[PDB]
């Protein structure tokens, strides 16, 4: 059951794909690889076909390719990007060179939505709900996205949302304890991101649009107050604690003064997401039970994920061993039902 | 969500 492939050259890139993928139109390149928009004649969907660039040129890249394929193959949730297909033209491991990934082609991200209409409070509830729904699932497999932001959130005409682009304007949504490497971060780094996204959808302004890391950190600390003793004790870097102790202390602001005219339940949830100490931020699963989502919360329709074995991260392997493991993941892929 | 969001 190996498909028929056809080979063509678009840009300076060669594409060898099964003939089910028609009218390949290049949509750009980068470190993530070349991407073409295409038509999937088997499912009738428009898809993105992503060809990885140099997936096995180093130990580092070969392991990175394996990590990506394992992760994408595990994500099965209606609010998270899923893998429609993965393929190689190679008929054997010894021919194995190229990896292609296929996803549903996403027609608009959250920024494109905001540029075409004014969102209602109900739109915001549903968008944020779906982010938190997806995160509960991601976090339940001990995955941290690390890079939530509006450009990584796809939205369709029915206002249905999907989390895209798992990690490994760029800093504005990032938690302060990883923007400056204060500590080993938990998954509530993503909850901070959701807070920044939510505040921006409500006010129409970026919450913390700092230029450099320091300028940004001061805007954050102006809203949420400077770290107290309990948080300082959790910061590993002696230099970080010394920098923090040099700052003039600042109390937390009253958010109702910052977000005047927003649904008080929305403001209340933001207060629970944008807490400086990550150990006290609301989790995705708790946040779904917040009164703000009462129209959408359904405890029996907020699934968790299967356990995700990441013990490969501590394996020290040869470049061709990472390449062989990736090949197994390619040949063992089962497509989703439809 | 019933009425259609606008797409660019």
């Amino acid at each position: 059951e190996r498909p028929t492939f056809y080979r063509q050259e678009l840009n300076k890139t060669i594409w060898e794909v099964p003939e089910r993928y028609q009218n390949l139109s290049p949509v750009g390149s980068g470190a993530y690889g070349s991407v073409c928009a295409a038509f999937d004649t088997k499912t009738g969907l428009r898809v993105a076909v992503r060809k990885l660039s140099r997936p096995f040129q180093s130990i580092i890249h070969a392991k990175r390719t394996y990590r990506e394929l394992r992760l994408l193959k595990h994500m099965k949730h209606e609010n998270v990007i899923g893998l429609l297909d993965v393929f190689t033209p190679a008929r054997s491991l010894e021919e194995f060179n190229d990896v292609y990934l296929v996803t549903h082609l996403m027609g608009a991200d959250l920024n494109n939505i905001v540029k075409c209409q004014k969102l209602t409070d109900d739109h915001v509830q549903f968008l944020i709900y779906q982010i938190l729904r997806g995160l509960k699932y991601i976090h339940s497999a001990d995955i941290i996205h690390r890079d939530l932001k509006p450009s990584n959130l796809a939205v369709n005409e029915d206002c249905e949302l999907k989390i895209l682009d798992f990690g490994l304007a760029t800093r504005w949504y990032r938690a302060p304890e990883i923007m400056l490497n204060w500590m080993h971060y938990n998954q509530t780094v993503d909850i901070w991101s959701v807070g920044c996204i939510m505040a921006e959808l409500l006010t129409g302004r970026t919450l913390f649009p700092g230029t450099d890391h320091i300028d940004q950190l001061k805007l954050i600390l102006r809203l949420v107050g400077t770290p107290g003793a309990e948080l300082l004790k959790k910061i590993s870097s002696e230099s970080a604690r010394n920098y923090i102790q040099s700052l003039t202390q600042m109390p937390k602001m009253n958010f109702a003064n910052v977000f005047i005219g927003a649904n008080p339940l929305a403001v209340d949830l933001l207060e629970k997401m944008l807490v400086l100490d990550s150990d006290k931020r609301i989790t995705a699963a708790q946040a779904l039970a917040h009164a703000y989502f009462a129209q959408y919360h359904d405890p029996d329709d907020e699934p968790v994920a299967d356990p995700y074995d990441q013990s490969f991260e501590s394996r020290d392997l040869l470049i061709d061993e990472w390449k062989s493991l990736t090949y197994d993941e390619v040949i063992s892929f089962v497509p989703p039902p439809l | 969500r019933n009425p259609g969001l606008k797409i660019p």
